[PDB]
RNA sequence: CUUGAGUCUCGUAGAGGGGGGUAGAAUUCCAGGUGUAGCGGUGAAAUGCGUAGAGAUCUGGAGGAAUACCGGUGGCGAAGGCGGCCCCCUGGACGAAGACUGACGCUCAGGUGCGAAAGCGUGGGGAGCAAACAGGAUUAGAUACCCUGGUAGUCCACGCCGUAAACGAUGUCGACUUGGAGGUUGUGCCCUUGAGGCGUGGCUUCCGGAGCUAACGCGUUAAGUCGACCGCCUGGGGAGUAC
């Protein structure tokens, strides 16, 4: 997943990020390793659960400032 | 292992080279490297790599 | 003054394009790469249903060579 | 899911003759004709049990809606239950 | 203090002591905990459990806390009329309105609690927990909402309430 | 009756052999009481994959409506037929048979991204230029 | 009577169910072409496989499950349950306008009907994965741990007792209780201008008051206030067995 897309100007490294948009998640992703059929809806499905930590961490560097620590 | 077979085929007398990938494994790059340095441009790193429509089951390993 | 009724870029910042259709190639294009392939829709702030019709439409249309499916297909 | 021509005719025949849908007489002869229309379903389809589970529902409610009516008047009762055919 | 009631001399109804230790980063621990209830023989809330290095220091903090932010409960000294189905924390009473010429029955400390707290004759057997923290508090949740009257006018009382909230 | 928009993609050196095929089918359609909305062939085209080989097709959509019975049928014969490299048809929900969403891709198609080539003579032929027997 | 509930055509959202049709891609295989020595496996390792030319690679064919992403705090099904793409047959649910009947109600012992998964009889079918069975490796031994081969299974069709961690670990369906806001949809209204606002239903989720809890927690989709009627529990081991 190098992906096919050439980067302007050849060079030999592969601009592997710009290129990339939704290769590897799930298909070569859980590699060696037994394959299910409906386990994936809620094994990996874990979108909102990561990101409320990050909203969390967000409002704590506003949060030290109104306690005074900083 | 890039650098040893880029080494033996000026025999055959070849003097320019493409590059076709395959594969999630290490070496994404670190094989462009060794090919680029048996002095042939390598512009075209065509990623092939084939996404099966979901192919068939792989090893569990480990029984836990 | 009264009922302009969706001009442009109102009801929603982004414009919903398709739902379904997959006959005309520029419908689906609308949300695919240059690699060829769909965008997830937590990037992009799609609203569920054009998304979940989208994803029938096109996997048919890959499945009629109007898409490639894979990465060896580019 | 019933034909908009059958639910007409059926309207017409059945309850009262102001071609009504609500009063319990055609409410059973509704009921029947989309019973009727998912047995033609279940003419192939035996391992369909899904949609049987729905089959019951429409079944049930009529058996409800027979002793309403025998609760109330035995002359549109005695008519109906030998007019669409149900039971032995 | 405060809110507290019209007390006079302190109440020292000591209800237990023990005595706790992790022992873990240091050796043990020295320090003494207590429970003590203050009340006035009239009816109150007062329940306090508090903590120090050493019984004396222990009891007073306890004590404290036995009789601030601790309101007015208005029964006329031996009867009451109207109890609460107390629970607290699993801990579980049940009284209802009852003679004095009947006597009390109370096992360990307690007939000696109850005749304090003015509520000994409306009392009945606990159930729930009877852990001695929280079987105590028959004066406390079977409390919480009550009147006692002594009024000829017993049966215009709910009345009499509902115009001074018009 | 109900629409079903049955869009398939012909091989080019194949489409010599759908004018005859087309006719029977747009008689077994009308022999039902449906009806051609429109017919709209688009020209060549370059598939992302081959199928059947051949990186080129030439799209064309029929525009049916026909009843529940005949489409089943059709469909399965769209499918399996040869000259045809793959079909799909879709549902009548949210459907047009009127003011084509393809109308101007159709038109830049006959304008610009043909071969312009023999090969795509020979789809032209099965295409907008279209001969069929009469009903 | 409508204030409970029922029903007609219409719109709307979705992976509800049964049977049909269909494509390409890696492992895998075969054939030819090209070509030489490891390939595999791992914590490190050896068993396997290979010079009859392996491994990989070009071209073309073969075959069977599967169909990733889109797939999201989404949506659906009676609970567990549902995901390639399409059609035939059809359920159940969400709204909305015209219109009808008018407690026709609720729950449910017994009851008929219905499987996540594998177990399973025959036919069809087999590419990969795998209990056993062989052999390697681990170590005070090693059936556990870890590896390589490898079969029934997995896959379809019909058929046999429906097991369970069969979910809200939360009974059924109904009434009531300060709310805001997220996700997202029917539809009235908006320079619709911020997946937005307001009017009114829809599922869905964070946050917290009243209340309830041992505690976590629940909180207008309750674990609150309750409603009718039902199922079920009454110390552990020994027993989901004995009878």
């Amino acid at each position: 997943p190098v992906i096919k897309v050439r980067e302007n100007e050849p060079f030999d490294v592969a601009l592997r990020r710009f290129k990339r948009s939704c290769e590897k998640a799930g298909v070569l992703a859980e590699v060696r390793r037994r394959e299910f059929y409906e386990k994936p809806t809620t094994e990996r499905k874990r979108a909102k659960a990561s990101a409320v930590k990050r909203h969390a961490k967000k409002l704590a560097r506003e949060n030290a400032r109104r306690t005074r620590l900083y | 292992a890039a650098e040893r077979c880029a080494d033996a085929v000026k025999e055959y007398g070849i003097k320019n080279l493409e590059v076709m990938v395959k594969g999630p494994g290490p070496g994404r790059e670190s094989t462009i490297r060794a090919l680029n340095a048996a002095g042939f441009r390598i512009t075209n790193i065509t990623d092939v790599t084939p996404i099966p429509h979901n192919g068939c089951r792989p090893p569990k390993k480990r029984r836990v | 003054a009264r009922y302009f009724r969706r001009r442009k870029f109102c009801r929603f910042t982004a414009e919903g394009v398709q739902e379904i259709d997959y006959k005309d190639i520029a419908t689906l294009k609308n949300y695919i790469t240059e690699s060829g392939k769909i965008v997830p829709s937590r990037i992009t702030g799609t609203r569920a249903k054009y998304q979940r019709q989208l994803a029938r439409a096109i996997k048919r249309a890959r499945y009629l060579s109007l898409l490639p499916y894979t990465d060896r297909h580019q | 899911s019933l034909s908009t021509e059958a639910t007409a005719k059926i309207v017409s025949e059945f309850g009262r003759d102001a071609n009504d849908t609500g009063s319990t007489e055609v409410q059973v002869a509704l009921l029947t004709a989309q019973i009727n229309h998912l047995q033609g379903h279940f003419a192939e389809h035996k391992k369909d049990h899904h949609s049987r589970r729905g089959l019951l529902r429409m079944v049930s409610q009529r058996r409800k809606l027979l002793d309403y009516l025998k609760r109330k008047d035995v002359a549109r009762y005695t008519r109906l239950i030998e007019r669409l055919g149900l039971r032995r | 203090a405060h809110i507290e009631k019209q007390a006079g001399e302190l109440q020292e109804k000591l209800i237990a002591v023990n005595r706790v230790s992790k022992t873990v980063k240091g050796g043990r621990i020295f320090s003494f905990t207590a429970l003590t209830v203050v009340g006035d023989g009239n009816g109150r809330v007062g329940f306090g459990y508090g903590k120090a290095r050493e019984v004396p220091a222990a009891i007073q903090k306890a004590m404290e806390k036995a009789r601030r932010n601790m309101i007015n409960v208005a029964l006329n000294n031996g009867t009451l009329q109207h109890p609460v189905k107390g629970v607290h924390t699993g801990s579980r009473v049940f009284m209802q309105p009852a003679s004095e010429g009947t006597g009390i029955i109370a096992g360990g400390a307690m007939r000696a609690v109850l005749e304090v707290a003015g509520v000994h004759n409306v009392l009945a057997k606990a159930y729930g927990s009877t852990n001695p923290i929280n079987v105590v508090r028959a004066t406390i949740d079977g409390l919480e909402n009550m009147n006692s009257p002594e009024m000829v006018a017993a049966k215009r009382g709910k009345s009499v309430e509902e115009i001074l909230g018009k | 009756m109900r629409h079903y928009e049955i869009v398939f993609m012909v091989h080019p050196d194949q489409s010599e052999q759908v004018p005859g095929m087309i006719e029977r089918y747009t008689a077994a359609i009308t022999g039902a009481e449906g009806k051609i909305h429109r017919l709209e062939d688009w020209g060549r085209r370059q598939l992302a994959y081959p199928i059947n080989k051949l990186h080129k097709a030439h799209y064309v959509l029929m525009n049916v409506e026909a009843p529940q019975e005949v489409i089943d049928e059709l469909e399965t014969t769209f499918r399996f037929n040869d000259a045809v490299i793959r079909s799909m048809v879709m549902r009548t929900k949210h459907a047009v048979t009127e003011a084509s969403p393809m109308v101007k891709a159709k038109d830049e198609r006959r304008e610009r991204r043909d071969d312009f080539a023999n090969e795509t003579a020979d789809d032209a032929e099965a295409g907008d230029s279209e001969e069929e027997e009469e009903e």
